[PDB]
């Protein structure tokens, strides 16, 4: 499709809002140009949703606690304030781990100070004191505790980092208040963002004076990584058989001592650049480890991110690398033959958060299968200077797309296949389109690697060439 | 690794061997894990009685609460009228939340908006952001009303929806003649089901409060039903039809049950069915109004009663064959109308339902919780069944409501056993199921843990969870049960005994050993 | 021992330290027992393939068959119609034994006489058992007709049912005008659905052979629909209520929904409901006759088609999306009523299940059995949803469904390790889950103890059972579930899906072992 | 209520019978008088039912393959013939046993020669055999093979016997046929005599030479109990906790052996006389042991029986006797504390096959609960001769009651309680009459002994109370 016929189609769908909501989401709808290297040229990202457009982000709590936080298993991590947040986030995100719940892990708990009226006017400070006592009490057993911030609490003037402090010398135990209240910032990236913060500055410098840990040349860090179905334990054992000592995963199974250990590593792999690239600056900033991006999408990534990252080290991780890549070639070769014919030259639209949005396109033109639409719910410009690299000529590229916006889209390009969250999967397989789950997988995965690798051309056969999608309408109509 | 021929997903592909090894790595050098004869101590030591007193001494930890907020219920409500944009005033983050909930218990698309507030109108306010959201709104999604709800953050800071939204209607934002009713529903105040009450209560205040001049009660001989926060699409469609039955004119307000099941033909409706607005506009000329979950519906009931002139019935919620019975003769004698011979056969068919089946149902011992009129009515279901509900718990209940469950336990000779609780969460229950073992759980998907940690102290120890109720996420399509009337009496018999039956047939399923019991014929 | 506080049934009583260790006694003073290894050896031995050749091999021996006789069908179809009493000519213990059986699949009453013929009839005929009982059955139960079957005994000394019928009524033991329809149902030939398809024909035959000269083929507007051999009652609901939405005036011929349902009000109904007399009279001026089970209603299609005159649609069993959908298309051109937007919508929300389910759905291997047109039914609605049967049984179906199969399995990519096995039973079936592990089994409640001999040889080698079809007996009141239709999809679906759903469950409810995959949300 | 009200309902009922059925069936209707001692002179019994009448009876092979020989466990029993008796009599009675099903013990299997057209016209026996040699080659380690005929078997001419002792001869295995078709006899209990003299014929007699077996003056063998739900075990407990040795259980949980180790025992205590009276007269006759009848239904009973069966024997038996009686008396009496107030006074009637209508009189009134009608469905006079002692005076006695008779008997009566089979249950429980099935024990049980009393009373109260019983009147009705 022409790029003037997707400026047309932009302009098409654009002349419904009224005239200031028109204005401002032109700034967000462009056609990829691969031969443009800057963003503030061509888009405009990290802004506010229009109001009442039916955006699709969340908000800082569900950055931080949802995202970040959250899959620390054996922290426990209270949802402050209202009932409603904890619970809609409880167990929402598949950040997959190894623990014995409710003991020693506390991933998939619900641990809430469930404000009431008397909370919100009198302030949930001292409730907060004694939820923390009866924590310790019920869960002797849990190594730290963190304090996800929801809007009353940015609204009512708590103090939860007193609370904090005071508790934690008390107790002894890390506590880690995190102002992640939802009305802050304009999405989950804040969210990224203060629970960086958060790690760096209650958590991460707590060895830096301890040696007692037996460092290696050959020590990695894995950031940014949330194990979603187990993508972070997928790109660890890929990591491991190239030799080299995967000290940390942040923060998929991830444990505090993990990220208490990060200082020590030699390299940083910095999985999704948009959520802990703060922390990865900040870590080489202030401890010298170096960190590179790297991608683990499809086969041709994962070759090419394993080169790389052997490519820092000596030439034994080289020569491992090697071993690995020819130990995995005809894994994902004998996926491609199985899997190609069935999806070559099909046209995808994806709209997902901050990193898969980019960062998935090789492991789909690895199948064969083409990208005309790619957005984003919450990047910032940089995610766009990696994107248009990735993205093919004359390509739509949509940040923050409104649920008209996406309808309208989907209706004229007509793609083969949308990837997107779940408030979008029924709306689209109304439709007739088959929809993937891309924030979760379908509950399926991992992704990540060749086993991931496999397992995402499989569940991309299985709903692109569904039976279903060929029975939308009715014989009789 | 992975076979091109059978791929494996995460279970059982990280049940491999290598797998295994660097997971145990992971965990011994950096993990610092809790010795596993320790975190076996501490489980063993959650399982008795002992910590059932220290977990029920809880007053600030509140441990897998077993409710959500109100602006949920208050969205189901506005997805109950026609043509209706649910619009939430407040931060986006309440909405994509939302959202993703009823997306997920339902599985159909789940259309709600917010204005965006952020930090800026944490101060100044979300007037303008009321302006703008309900001009795109109108604009751009084309609804024929907009139903306003909060989040907490605008109810902390003050917003006032009426003026907010009078003030966008005089500066042309909105046309005046738009109906945008609101209802103010704190996350902080009881729950879901009282966000729905105040979303009804609103929207009837809206489309009623100002035209009761020419309203004469039963004038268009119709009976009036607010049905609640109901999350089963056949509770809906069994209310209809026994009422379709019956002869009886009636006017299923706040009815959501087109757009929660819209089909898939190629098109996406934004909008389906649901209660017009001349419907609730004629409302008031009913012959009485019925609402069949009272517990959670006091707001609404005072409205009707003060303003609509309504005698409203003291009925219970329709479950099981004794209430079922009362909601029948009450519409019988408020409409005119003889209870039709179907409807009995209804009832003469549930009755032999339970006949058939209470010798494998008598004397079971149930954990159960959710919503308060949901809650009672499986107890009294339960009572009739000659069933023992041992634990009974209700997290967003009352004491009155307590009372009432209380009273009816006190009139069967099987509620002696029983205990009701309220303002506990999911963690009270498991060290309930724990020290005072039922044989079954009654409950949501989050009972599903519960079940996990009983098997990890042992098989013998197991309470497997049966899901009737909200949220429910791990299975597929149960919305579209019913648990009201005579049929969703019948349907919750069978599950029960079913699952009786299947939690038997585990337990004698070993050769040699149990199979004795393995009967072909139960 | 027992405590009156919890008395112990057979299970776990006889798990008791006291209860062991006497079994342990009587076991090896007295049993004579094979030694543990030996039976864990044979055992082993049985799960092989090599075995499974040799169980393949059998030409004489059926092991746990799946299939019962024709009088069994000829019963039920007789109780399809109006105070219609079944009187089954030969001896008493078969009609014990049918009456058993319907009474445990639907926990009913099932009324059904023999004439109790005895070794004194076995060379004498059952001419005077005749006689006397169709005397006594009259006087006594007072039906309005009497449809006659035959037992095995009665068939092979050669019983003529329509002299004895005639020499009854021409003696007085019975009046010249009192309907007795009969059938000759031989136990050694097919199954109860071809005893269901004789009954019928029979019945068919009584009403209207006499009578077809003031015979017009349309002239009552209607459409004959026979159900064939069906046990859930939601079927015979399910096609009424489809033939109401779409105003096809309709007659339902052996409809014994009424009179397998009644209500439990106080007295005992012998008789309700049925298919009329003047319904059986009328059935030729129909415009057209719809089998819904066609590969065991060939007798009734030869009847209809060449008596009636009437062309008699070539449609599938109505279930699954495309067969459902060429029934409504063409009860739509018979009767010229255009399909309903309801039926339209109904379609769309299976279609909907379908998009929303198919990922858990997806690649799923089954296992499956039971009657013809039900298993082919099964098939097609398997391969829709993108499952793969891989072992399709009918102990009772031909060579010439096998080629229908075989070219339904051949039109889907999903149908390519697909099996079919005629005149198989389930201890081949046994073998093939061994052999060929699939996911899971579809079938009655026969196969429970399959899923027992495969959890025998490890959990990771358990075939779980989904109970479709019939007989159910461990299980309560799924004979009022509906497979028909888009309804009847929608619980098929529902069923399934949940059942993978749950076996999942329990494979991941191991904590710090498989929990990692024990989402809450699926 | 009087007899005359009694006699009065029996014509009553009678009328609406044509003139020989009634005639007929006034001969099975009668008024208990306790102080007759002879039923000739009273009821007559083991008479053919009247056609069309729907009687409750079963044939032949019910009361041999259903009843006898099936519960033998480490047998495999083929019903020879159509495939119909095979597959409704599968599983349908819970004659409990210990076993590997499919390996050592088959009792809950369908084993069919499924006769076609081609094996009633041209015979089974050459089918038969090819059966016999799969049951061997598949089934290796079955202890013996019976063959149970059905109908066609004896109406054709098969010649079963024949190849049974070819087939044993040549594979060196018991294989016993049963000429136990359906239209032999008037009931279940021509099956029970077919079926004992089978055994009797084919298996009792091959360890008549064998001394090899350790006997002591303990040895006692329970004939006719077939641990319906474990009744024989709970039974067998008590037996073996009084000092005896139980060598044999006939035939619940019954394994070949034990039957061929019978004729070493010093006392046979018959439970149900009606179905194995025979095989225990044969035994007293060639072998010399006597039998007692015995019951073990209820506390009272039990332990009249317990003090029966130890005064045959020496004093240490009736001290063990008096043992257990001691320990057994506080478990019974804290039965009959909880659930006497409950039952107490309340009248049933019962209709059971042929040892249950009595035999279970004292297990009801231990209870304090009244049976006010009983019936046989096929027992002999020597039955009713047992019958009328236990019975109360001015009581209801039917012999095969039709299912008319039985409506218009509980109609009048009104009793608290039924107990009878499956094709019974649902019409009472459709009158509102509360009902036990006494074949199955309602999938309840075991009844024998303290434990299965303690059960019993359970079952009554639950079963007598249930609410569901004031709720079949609709409100508005
Ligand atoms: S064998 Fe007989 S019909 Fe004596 S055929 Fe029948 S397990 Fe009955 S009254 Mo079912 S002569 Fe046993 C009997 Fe009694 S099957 Fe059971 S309960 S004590
Ligand atoms: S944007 Fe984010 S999810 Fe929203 S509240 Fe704010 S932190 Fe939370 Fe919470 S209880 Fe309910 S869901 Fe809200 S209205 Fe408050
Ligand atoms: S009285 Fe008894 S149960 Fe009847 S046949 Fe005869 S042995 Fe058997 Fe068998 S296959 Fe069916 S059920 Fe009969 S008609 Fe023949
Ligand atoms: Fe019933
Ligand atoms: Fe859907």
């Amino acid at each position: 499709m022409s790029r003037e016929e997707v400026e047309s189609l932009i302009q098409e769908v654009l002349e419904v809002y009224p005239e200031k909501a028109r204005k401002d989401r032109n700034k967000h709808l462009a056609v990829n140009d691969p031969a443009v290297t800057q963003s503030k040229k061509c888009i405009i990202s990290n802004k506010k949703s229009q109001p009442g457009l039916m955006t699709i982000r969340g908000c800082a709590y569900a950055g931080s606690k949802g995202v970040v936080w959250g899959p620390i298993k054996d922290m426990i991590h209270i949802s402050h304030g209202p009932v409603g947040c904890g619970q809609y986030s409880r167990a929402g995100r598949r950040n997959y781990y190894i623990g014995t719940t409710g003991v020693n892990a506390f991933v998939t708990m619900n641990f809430t100070s469930d404000f009431q009226e008397k909370d919100i006017v009198f302030g949930g400070d001292k409730k907060l004191a004694k939820l923390i006592d009866e924590v310790e009490t019920l869960f002797p057993l849990n190594k730290g505790i963190s304090v996800q911030s929801e809007c009353p609490i940015g609204l009512i003037g708590d103090d939860i980092e007193s609370v904090s402090k005071v508790k934690g010398a008390e107790l002894s135990k890390t506590i880690v208040p995190v102002r992640c209240e939802g009305f802050r910032g304009v999405s989950q990236s804040l969210g990224h963002h203060i629970a960086n913060d958060a790690v760096r500055d209650w958590v991460l410098g707590k060895r830096d004076e301890d040696t007692t840990f037996a460092s290696t040349p050959y020590d990695v860090a894995i950031i940014g990584d949330y194990n979603i179905g187990g993508d972070a334990w997928s790109s660890r054992i890929l990591l491991e058989e190239m030799g080299l000592r995967c000290v940390a995963q942040w923060s998929g199974d991830g444990s505090i001592s993990e990220i208490e250990l990060t200082p020590k590593v030699k390299l940083n792999l910095v999985h999704c650049y948009r959520s802990m690239n703060y922390i990865s600056r900040h870590m080489e900033e202030k401890y010298g480890i170096p960190w590179m991006e790297y991608n683990f999408f499809g086969p041709t990534k994962t070759i090419e991110s394993l080169r790389a990252i052997a490519a820092k080290f000596d030439e034994s991780i080289q020569k491992k690398c090697e071993e690995v890549i020819a130990k995995y070639k005809p894994e994902w070769e004998a996926v491609v033959a199985k899997y190609r014919p069935r999806l070559e030259g099909k046209r995808v639209m994806l709209y997902i958060g901050g990193l898969r949005p980019r960062h998935v396109i090789g492991a789909y033109e690895d199948l064969g299968m083409e990208v005309v639409g790619t957005g984003y719910e919450f990047a910032h410009n940089d995610d766009y200077d990696r994107t248009m690299k990735e993205m093919g000529d004359s390509t739509l590229l949509y940040d923050d797309v409104t649920g008209y916006e996406f309808e309208e889209f989907v209706k004229r390009i007509k793609p083969d296949l949308i990837g997107s969250g779940i408030k979008e999967k029924f709306i689209f397989q109304k439709m007739g389109i088959p929809f993937r789950e891309m924030h979760s997988w379908d509950y399926s995965g991992p992704y990540h690697g060749f086993d991931g690798f496999a397992i995402f051309a499989r569940d991309m056969d299985m709903t692109l060439n569904n039976p279903c999608w060929k029975k939308l309408q009715a014989p009789w109509e | 690794s992975q076979q091109v021929d059978k791929i494996k997903a995460s279970y059982p592909l990280f049940l491999d061997q290598d797998y295994k090894d660097m997971l145990a790595k992971k965990r011994d050098g950096f993990e610092e894990k809790y010795p596993q004869d320790k975190i076996d101590e501490v489980f063993q030591w959650t399982t008795t009685k002992e910590y059932q007193e220290l977990n029920f001494q809880r007053e600030a930890l509140t441990v897998n609460p077993a409710k959500a907020c109100q602006p949920l219920g208050a969205v189901l409500c506005a997805l109950g009228f026609e043509k209706t944009m649910p619009y939430v005033h407040g931060s986006q983050g309440c909405v994509a939340y939302f959202r993703s909930y009823f997306n997920r218990h339902f599985r159909e698309p789940v259309s709600c908006v917010s204005d965006s507030m952020t930090e800026d109108a944490a101060v100044f306010g979300g007037q303008q952001n009321m302006k703008d959201g309900l001009q795109n709104c109108k604009a751009t999604y084309k609804p024929d009303m907009i139903a306003v709800s909060t989040t907490c953050m605008a109810e902390v800071i003050g917003d006032d929806l009426n003026a907010f939204i009078n003030n966008s209607k005089k500066e042309g934002f909105i046309p005046d003649e738009f109906p945008v009713p609101f209802a103010h529903t704190p996350s902080f105040v009881g729950s879901h089901v009282t966000g729905w009450d105040n979303m009804f209560e609103g929207i009837a205040r809206y489309f009623t409060l100002k035209s009761m001049d020419d309203k004469v009660v039963g004038s268009n001989k119709k009976i009036n039903i607010v049905p609640g926060f109901e999350t089963y699409l056949g509770n809906f469609r069994v209310i209809k039809r026994m009422l379709s039955e019956m002869g009886v004119g009636y006017s299923l307000l706040s009815d959501p049950e087109e757009v929660l099941d819209t089909p898939a033909d190629g098109q996406f409706r934004m909008y389906a069915g649901g209660t017009t607005q001349e419907e609730m506009k004629d409302a008031p000329n009913a012959l009485n109004t019925v609402l069949l979950q009272p517990w959670h519906l006091e707001k609404t009931k005072k409205f009707v009663e003060g303003t609509w002139k309504h005698e409203v019935p003291k009925l219970n919620i329709p479950m099981g064959l004794d209430w079922t019975d009362e909601f029948l003769m009450k519409v019988s004698e408020i409409s005119g109308q003889p209870i039709p011979a179907s409807l009995t056969k209804e009832r003469g068919r549930l009755v032999d339902m339970m006949t058939d089946s209470h010798t494998w149902l008598h004397g079971k011992r149930f954990a159960l919780w959710g919503d308060p009129d949901f809650v009672m009515g499986l107890v009294k279901f339960l009572l009739e069944l000659g069933c023992e509900p041992v634990h009974i718990l209700c997290h967003n209940g009352n004491k009155r409501w307590k009372k009432a469950v209380d009273a009816i336990l006190a009139a069967s000779p099987y509620g002696k056993n029983a205990t009701v609780y309220i303002g506990k969460d999911l963690w009270h229950l498991r060290s309930l199921v724990f020290t005072d073992k039922p044989d079954f759980m009654i409950g949501n998907s989050y009972g599903k843990f519960i079940q996990r940690d009983t098997l990890h102290k042992g098989k013998e120890f197991e309470v497997p969870l049966i899901r009737i109720g909200f949220p429910i996420f791990d299975r597929h399509h149960l919305h579209r049960s019913t648990t009201l009337g005579y049929e969703g009496a019948m349907q919750i018999l069978t599950t029960l005994v079913n699952s009786i039956l299947e939690r038997l047939d585990e337990e004698t399923r070993g050769m040699q050993a149990t199979d004795y019991n393995h009967d072909l014929v139960r």
